């Protein structure tokens, strides 16, 4: 899905 | 005046989220030691724009609240403040780099970059000198800039302004407490912001004269 990656880096830890 | 409790807990986890920050070595001593070349710098430069949004997103998602917020709104908070944050963390780097300073400006002004877009920001960095603002008062605005109401796209503004106004108020609390002597340094930091909000259409243009680029950053950034 589109801003796949930031939602990734921000549900980090 | 002085910081109640609630301000006094909300200031350290500014800081203790924002004192994270890193400068990879390995930036640092491309810099000072690497092929001085327009090609070479404007690479260096993409590196540490990408290091800064990793570390933008740590301290975004640390803020306190931010976990509340609409996952929509969040990522539209991130992607609004990404040019502003970046421009003020690099404005920031006069305490923290010292030689290297020249070295990377020099880099930076051969970035290929056009000369119009390198005076204003300069300026700017210049202009933010004069401030010498604390490293709190960095966190601080950076947190207000972050979580800004005004960002598009976003469904519950005013979720946002309940964030961001109890910040102000530790700011400008701050700033009696750091500059006593100055009563209008509060609203002087608060003009640079409208001078930081400059800089979105300066990076958008920029960011057509093409020239490489990260995935971190094609996001975030809007690109293609
Ligand atoms: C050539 C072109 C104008 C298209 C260009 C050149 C460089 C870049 C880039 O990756 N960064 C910058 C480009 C122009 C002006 C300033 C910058 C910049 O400040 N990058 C940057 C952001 C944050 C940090 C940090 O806080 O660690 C350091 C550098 C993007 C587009």
């Amino acid at each position: 899905k589109e801003n796949a990656l930031l939602r990734y880096l921000l549900d980090k830890d | 005046m002085e910081l109640t409790p609630d301000q006094q807990t909300l200031l350290h986890f500014i800081m203790d989220s924002y004192n994270k920050q890193r400068m990879p070595q390995e930036i640092t001593n491309k810099i000072l030691k690497e092929e001085f070349s327009a090609e070479e710098n404007f690479l260096i430069l993409t590196e540490m724009a990408t290091n800064h949004v990793q570390v933008l997103v740590e301290f975004t998602k640390k803020l306190p609240g931010f976990q509340t917020l609409d996952h929509e709104d969040q990522i539209a908070l991130l992607k609004g403040s990404a040019v502003e944050a970046m421009f003020l963390r690099s404005a920031e780097i006069f305490n923290k780099k010292l030689g290297h300073s020249d070295l990377l400006e020099e880099r930076i002004r051969n970035s290929g970059i056009s000369d119009e877009y390198i005076t204003p920001m300069f300026s700017f960095y210049k202009s933010i000198g004069e401030l010498k603002m604390t490293q709190e008062e960095y966190a601080l605005l950076t947190a207000i800039v972050i979580l800004s109401p005004d960002r598009q796209y976003i469904k519950d503004r005013e979720a946002v302004e309940k964030l961001q106004e109890p910040l102000l108020d530790v700011l400008q609390k701050l700033c009696k407490i750091h500059q006593p002597e100055n009563p209008q340094h509060f609203a002087c930091l608060l003009g640079r912001l409208t001078e930081l909000r400059t800089f979105n259409h300066h990076h958008a243009e920029m960011l057509m004269s093409w020239r490489k680029f990260t995935p971190l950053l094609c996001e975030i950034w809007d690109v293609q």
